[PDB]
């Protein structure tokens, strides 16, 4: 069939530079070129560049022109886009399809697509989250707040606990960290028998939590 | 003048050409009948192509003056874009 | 003792036919007027050869078959046939046998035992406008290239292949357990 | 060349959804729509004004003419719901480029009304402890996707330190939020009570908690 | 009808032109501006116009290759004869060392003699081109279940080919390829120019590609041409040269296994329209005369390949040709031929013998009519076989000149049809004859790289048939400059060239091959005067005698049996097989020829079979004598003589 890897995606501060690949497979690679689109949350499709595989001709789009470079390598049928001078607007995922043709007078759509990579700009650095119980059928939880970057995820009980818990997304904060939190519904009247206790793991920074949490 | 394109070749006494500058960019033909003249609006782009194929369909029996024109229809023809119309206002003249 | 021979000739030939000057340019060439030839397609639809079906039955000959993976066991046809031929060929083989398409998982395990020239026929097929199946059910992952219900497999075959022509004469990949 | 392109429409189920695309003769252009799917990249559906690939249902169709393109689906299905795209290609007068308009969101009609289940926690011992005083609303397993989160003190309503998150899609097919409303262990024993008031479908949720 | 007057401003000047009808219509009677009128739309506004545009593929940019094409026409020789190909009659021409130059006017007539449609009104075509009805001329066929069919048209002034693909569901996908000089392409509809659609240009020749994009999108999932590198080719190569690049191409493509079940790939699609370039580069090249007149070396060349590519093709796809074929020239060739004995070609200089070769080809089409051809090609080779060195790999020279000639043999080949045994037999056995051990060696290597070594060898039409993989790969190059495994390919390749079940391997010419009654167990055959002997492996042969020859306990039988003048017996004799009386009384010098019409032949007690030779003069006998074939300090190695007496005798030494 036709397929495209990408990989690359990390968290960049302003000024930074990022890049970004993507691996090509099942069919010749030189047949085809490469485009490349940016997408932000919330937003739409902003067209990047694209790039001739076989003569390395390119056009970029005028807003990037002077910090983006697009190149391939050909014998492992893998192309390479890198941006410069980050700024946090542009947190963004990109994405690569096959293009067929382009040129200064006609080109092609798109028929497939890579999965894409998540790129995040941020002049904040690594913090672990500190963490707080949400004392209590009742509902128990945990808080853990002011961390970067994310993921983080929260288990109970080791994964033990698992039907009844739910995780709510982390927002950012005016501060630039995040918070995130997780509940947990049970009998009211096990909380006199039953241990509860979170297992906080953020990677970024080694950090493990282990948090009991009592009426 | 210039008009909107919205009949046998027998029935036209008369053909009107005009440059690209007098209808920014819009290649437009004037046919009429022969008295008594009714006017119609063609596409002279069409106009243009149909009669430089005339010629060299019978290049082998053209005259000077006929070689002239063939040259200077292909001339215009050449001088005439395409691409510009898909800024233009197609009904500009409708 | 021994006698002097002949060089070796060439048998001789009757002359020529006279040339026929009196054939006009018309009789050469008949019909000035002439049309460029065209083909009509023969078309029709494939649908599933209810015939034939997955076998029910539990059965294999342990010197008979190719390869084996898990609690199944794997055939290659030696006798070369059509896409369509290898439905009916497995049936009328071996016992409970079908012919068989390959899975994500099995795929790679057949295709190891595959060199790089022969070409195997596979049980898997369009249903609708997609939904490429196999006598097992489930869904397919298929390289649509050509408008064509046949499929097959080979050494550097991530996925069953879609094919241009299923009249060609190749190995059936059939199964049994 | 900039596309024009409507928000987002909803539409009742079994009909011909109908999303349109604006632009200068655009009819002269050959326009490609895309359906992307939250998590997942965009997927070309109809390209040169009505050619579909392989893999794409029937039921799709569109067209394109004069100042106007437009895509169809017939007898549309829950999922359909998908984020468009209209695209063209700009020969950019000697800087060719690919355009993308606004997009517009498409949903389908179906799922009942819900209301949010809330909660709401006063700050904990330990993060008193620690000099803060953080009020923690949690909203769940609502629909639409669409609440408005008020943080009220006693009797006036709070906006300093609040901070709320979007409602995004759950696994049980619903939408859940949380709201934050920053404040020192002072500002808590200050006053009475505070509470987290959520309007949803003309509705209001409140809960109140207190340093008692 | 009616004079139309034009106006045109012309840089701000109102000029203007008349334009008369029926006063040009009378002068070319063809053309109905009517009709065209009708094509030509002119109500048609500006959104459908666009349409059209939008709809029409975009070719990126053009190659811009320059390049310079050769001189393929030679100026006419002062004392050439002027022949008239419409004019063709029993006087004028007689003789091959005369001189002549056909003219190309009546020429280009007859090749383009027919008329019809070059470009059709169809999907793809009326939103580009008006409609042009024209003398023409076309190569076309259809595969996998005609599913798949391709149109190689063209005209004396451009070419244009169709490939269009069919889908199960009744879509179809169609692309045209438009090769010619710029200045002389046909007219394109409404507003478009070729500069937009034009993938190579040269000074005089560009390449347009013509489609829609959503066709030309699905093409290029399997086709896509390298146009630079065909292009060039296509103007920088002389028609010959370019013609036989062409056959090479179709030639091991087929033989390899290949059209046997076609491959919708850019390699066989290529080759398609390289086919039908090769057709309008001669005829192109007729145009391009001023009207002058042509050497008729040059085309006998020219319609000698395309001959044979016509005759390959018909067999591989099964693709027809309709047109570039004259009479007259035909009627010439004809003639030229009535004037020479065939028994005697082979006495003719080389350079004659080839012209000789290409004019029989030519004069009897399909030789459907004149087997006497298989005669003179018998008299070149034979005289060939006495100037060839022994054992030795031909040469680039001999090799040309026989594959020449083989192509009459092929043709009767063709037919079950005993005409000329004899003869044909004689062909036979001396191209059997030079097959030798450094021949193999020389083919495969030929076949790996692709050279004329792999392209044409004697042994293709042997009457040996104990090769097998094993032996062909003892007998192949040994250098470290060859890919091993293309090797191993190259002799699957061979193999398949001889299979028994290849048309050309029946050999139902020859009466003796009744009395096999097992030709899977044949291993060479020697058809001499008044006997054919048969080597075979098994015992039973309807023969008039039988013969073992020794060998080691593990090998294969070796059977000799002679058929007394064709006859076949009632089968085998019945006992034992006889054995060889041996000759050790005998001097490596000679009076004379005593062994001319005799067959000698050589074998390994373990591997079998080895060499073969036939003596057809006294040189012949002189250079084996005393050469030191007769390697008596190999007590593994015999030889073999086998007379027209129906017998056999072993030599066991010379002095
Ligand atoms: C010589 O010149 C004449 C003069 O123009 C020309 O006739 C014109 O032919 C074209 C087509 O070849 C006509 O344009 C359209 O043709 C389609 C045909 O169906 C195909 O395409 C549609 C859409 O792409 C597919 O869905 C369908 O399956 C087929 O593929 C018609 O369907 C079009 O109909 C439209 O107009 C009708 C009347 O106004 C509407 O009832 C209908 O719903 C369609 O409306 C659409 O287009 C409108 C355009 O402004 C738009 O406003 C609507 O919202 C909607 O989008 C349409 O016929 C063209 O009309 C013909 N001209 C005239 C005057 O009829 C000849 O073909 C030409 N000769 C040659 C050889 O080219
Ligand atoms: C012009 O059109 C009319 C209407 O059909 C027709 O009768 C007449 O013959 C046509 N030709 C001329 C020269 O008037
Ligand atoms: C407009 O017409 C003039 C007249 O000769 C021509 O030279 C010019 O190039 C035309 N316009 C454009 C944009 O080419
Ligand atoms: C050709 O016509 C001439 C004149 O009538 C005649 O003498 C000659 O025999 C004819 N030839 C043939 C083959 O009929
Ligand atoms: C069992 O296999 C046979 C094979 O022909 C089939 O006809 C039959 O319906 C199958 N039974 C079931 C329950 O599928
Ligand atoms: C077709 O494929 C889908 C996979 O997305 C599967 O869920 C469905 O059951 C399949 N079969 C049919 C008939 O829809
Ligand atoms: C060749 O053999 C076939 C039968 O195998 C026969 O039908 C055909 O007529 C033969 N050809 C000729 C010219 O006799
Ligand atoms: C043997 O060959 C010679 C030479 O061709 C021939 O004359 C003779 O008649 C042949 N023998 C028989 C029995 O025909
Ligand atoms: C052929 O053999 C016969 C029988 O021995 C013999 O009489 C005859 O002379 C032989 N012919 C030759 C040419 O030796």
């Amino acid at each position: 069939q036709v397929q495209l890897v990408q990989s690359g995606a990390d968290v960049k501060k302003p000024g930074a530079s990022v890049k970004v690949s993507c691996k090509a497979s099942g069919y010749t690679f030189i047949h085809f070129g490469i485009s490349w689109v940016r997408q932000a949350p919330g937003q739409g499709l902003e067209w990047m560049g694209w790039i001739d595989t076989n003569n390395g001709n390119t056009n970029y789009a005028q807003s990037l022109q002077g910090r983006v470079t697009m190149t391939t390598d050909t014998s492992t049928g893998t192309a390479y886009m890198e941006l410069r001078s980050l700024s946090t607007d542009d947190t963004a995922v990109y994405f690569c399809a096959r293009a067929l043709e382009m040129g200064h007078r006609s080109g092609f759509p798109f028929d497939y697509w890579g999965q894409g990579v998540l790129v995040t700009v941020s002049p904040a650095s690594t913090k672990g989250p500190s963490v707080f119980p949400l004392a209590p059928t009742a509902a128990l939880g945990c808080l853990v707040k002011d961390y970067f970057p994310e993921p983080v995820t929260v288990s109970w009980n080791s994964g033990a606990l698992t039907s009844g818990v739910h995780t709510f997304p982390a927002v950012l904060q005016s501060s630039g960290l995040y918070s995130l939190s997780s509940v947990v519904t049970v009998p009211s009247s096990s909380l006199g028998t039953q241990t509860y206790i979170c297992n906080v793991n953020h990677k970024p920074s080694n950090t493990k939590v282990d948090k009991r949490v009592e009426p | 003048p210039c008009c909107h394109v919205t009949l046998a070749l027998e029935n036209i006494s008369d053909i009107y050409l005009v440059s690209n500058q007098t209808c920014d960019g819009f290649s437009l033909a004037s046919l009429n009948s022969p008295q008594l003249v009714i006017s119609r609006c063609a596409n002279g782009l069409n106009v243009v192509s149909f009669f430089i194929s005339i010629l060299k369909r019978s290049s082998s029996a053209l005259t000077g003056h006929l070689r002239e024109l063939l040259t200077t229809l292909e001339t215009l023809y050449g001088s005439f874009s395409v691409e510009d119309l898909f800024g233009a206002n197609l009904n500009r003249y409708a | 003792t021994w006698v002097p021979k002949p060089n070796v000739e060439v048998w001789p030939v009757d002359p020529p036919p006279p040339v026929n000057f009196n054939k006009t340019a018309e009789q050469e060439y008949g019909d000035k007027e002439v049309k460029l030839p065209h083909w009509t397609p023969t078309l029709h639809t494939f649908q599933v050869p209810q015939n034939y079906t997955k076998a029910n039955c539990t059965y294999c000959n342990t010197r008979e078959y190719t390869f084996s993976y898990k609690g199944c066991c794997f055939y290659f046809t030696k006798k070369k046939h059509t896409w369509n031929g290898c439905f009916q060929a497995c049936a009328e083989l071996y016992p409970c046998t079908y012919f068989y398409g390959p899975t994500p998982d099995i795929l790679p395990v057949v295709t190891r035992n595959l060199n790089a020239i022969e070409s195997l026929w596979v049980g898997v097929y369009r249903v609708g406008e997609g939904n490429w199946t196999s006598l097992d059910g489930g869904t397919f992952k298929v390289y649509q290239i050509f408008g064509s219900h046949c499929t097959y497999v080979s050494k550097f075959s991530t996925v069953p292949v879609s094919h241009h022509e299923c009249s060609f004469l190749k190995p059936c990949l059939c199964v049994s357990q | 060349y900039e596309l024009t392109q409507p928000p987002s429409v909803s539409v009742a189920p079994g009909q011909r959804a109908t999303i349109t695309c604006g632009g200068h003769n655009i009819g002269a252009k050959n326009v490609h729509w895309y359906q992307q799917k939250p998590g997942q990249a965009p997927v070309l559906v109809i390209q040169y004004d009505s050619d579909r690939p392989s893999g794409i249902p029937e039921r799709f169709s569109g067209s394109n003419s004069g100042s106007t393109a437009t895509l169809t689906i017939s007898r549309v299905e829950a999922g359909d719901e998908a984020d468009y795209y209209c695209q063209v290609w700009d020969s950019g007068r000697g800087h060719p480029l690919y355009v993308f308009g606004g997009g517009t969101k498409v949903t389908v009609l179906g799922q009942p009304k819900a209301n949010p289940t809330v909660t709401l926690f006063p700050p904990s011992s330990e993060e008193l402890q620690a000099n803060k005083a953080t009020l923690v609303c949690l909203i769940s397993d609502f629909y639409p996707g669409a609440v408005t989160v008020a943080w009220k003190a006693d009797s006036s309503p709070v906006k300093a330190g609040v901070e709320t998150t979007t409602p995004s899609k759950q696994s049980n097919n619903k939408y859940a939020a949380s709201s934050y409303l920053s404040l020192t262990p002072e500002q808590w024993k200050s006053h009475r009570s505070y509470s987290c008031q959520v309007t949803h479908e003309g509705s209001t949720v409140e809960k109140t908690v207190a340093p008692t | 009808l009616s004079e139309v007057k034009l106006h045109l401003d012309i840089e701000g000047h109102a000029s203007h032109y008349t334009i008369p009808w029926t006063e040009l219509m009378a002068k070319v009677p063809g053309l109905s501006p009517e009709a065209l009128w009708r094509e030509a739309n002119v109500t048609e506004d500006l959104a459908s116009m666009l349409n059209r545009y939008k709809l029409i593929y975009k070719t990126s940019g053009t190659l811009g290759i320059a390049l310079a094409e050769p001189v393929d026409i030679p100026a006419v020789s002062e004392g050439s004869m002027q022949v008239d190909a419409s004019k063709v009659h029993p006087g004028v021409i007689s003789g091959l060392n005369s001189p002549a130059c056909m003219l190309s006017a009546p020429l280009e007539k007859q090749l383009f003699y027919y008329i019809g449609t070059m470009l059709p009104n169809t999907r793809p075509h009326s939103y580009v081109f008006y409609q042009l009805r024209c003398h023409l001329s076309y190569v076309a066929l259809s595969i996998n279940g005609d599913k798949f069919q391709y149109t190689g048209a063209m005209t004396s002034k451009f070419l244009m080919g169709t490939y269009k693909r069919v889908t199960e569901k009744g879509d179809e996908h169609v692309l045209s390829l438009v090769f010619g000089k710029t200045k002389d392409l046909p007219d394109l509809r409404g507003p478009f120019s070729y500069p937009s659609l034009t993938s190579a240009q040269s000074g005089d020749y560009s390449l347009v590609i013509v489609t829609t994009f959503v066709h030309y999108a699905n093409f290029h999932n399997y086709f896509v041409p390298n146009l630079k590198d065909m292009f060039s080719r296509a103007v920088t190569m002389t028609a010959a040269s370019y013609a036989r690049y062409v056959l090479q191409k179709l030639v091991l493509l087929e033989m390899k296994g290949g059209c046997r079940e076609p491959e919708l790939d850019t390699e066989t699609l290529t080759t398609m329209f390289e086919v039908s370039v090769a057709f309008f580069k001669v005829g192109h090249a007729v145009g391009e005369t001023g009207n002058g007149c042509v050497d008729l070396r040059w085309l006998a060349k020219s319609f000698f390949e395309l001959t044979v590519l016509k005759d390959i093709i018909g067999i591989c796809y099964g693709a027809t040709v309709k047109g570039m074929q004259s009479y007259g020239l035909e009627r010439l060739a004809a003639m030229l031929m009535a004037t020479v004995k065939m028994e005697e070609l082979g006495h003719l200089t080389t350079e004659k013998q080839e012209y000789a070769l290409r004019l029989a080809t030519v004069g009897y089409p399909k030789a459907g009519v004149y087997s006497g051809l298989i005669g003179g090609a018998t008299s070149v080779l034979l005289s060939a076989y006495n100037r060839h060195p022994l054992f030795q790999p031909l040469h680039t020279v001999m090799r040309e000149t026989l594959f020449i000639g083989s192509h009459v043999v092929l043709r009767e080949l063709r037919l079950n049809v005993t005409t000329q045994g004899p003869n044909l037999a004689l062909y036979q056995l001396l191209s059997t004859a030079l097959c030798s051990a450094l021949e193999i060696g020389e083919v495969l290597r030929g076949l790996a790289l692709g050279t004329e070594s792999g392209l044409f060898s004697p042994c293709y039409l042997s009457l040996r048939f104990d090769l097998t993989r094993d032996k062909l790969l003892s007998m192949a190059p040994q250098e470290a400059t060859l890919d091993q495994a293309a090797v191993s390919y190259a002799v699957d390749g061979f193999l398949g060239r001889l299979s028994l079940e290849r048309e050309d391997r029946d050999a139902w010419h020859l009466p003796a091959y009744k009395c096999v009654d097992r030709l899977d167990k044949v291993l060479m055959i020697i058809p001499l005067i008044n006997v054919t002997f048969i080597i075979s492996s098994d015992r039973e042969v309807r023969g008039s005698a039988l013969y073992e020859a020794s060998t080691t306990y593990l090998s294969s039988s070796l059977f000799l049996s002679p058929v007394i003048m064709n006859k076949c017996s009632q089968g085998a004799v019945a006992g034992e097989p006889r054995q060889i009386p041996k000759i050790q009384n005998f001097t490596r010098t000679q009076k004379s020829c005593i062994f001319c019409g005799f067959a000698l032949l050589s074998y390994d007690e373990k591997e079998g079979l080895e060499t073969t030779t036939y003596i057809t003069s006294q040189e012949v006998q002189n250079s084996i004598l005393s050469s030191n074939y007769f390697d008596f300090d190999n007590l593994h190695v015999h030889y073999l003589l086998l007379t027209t007496n129906g017998t056999v005798m072993e030599i066991a030494g010379l002095y």
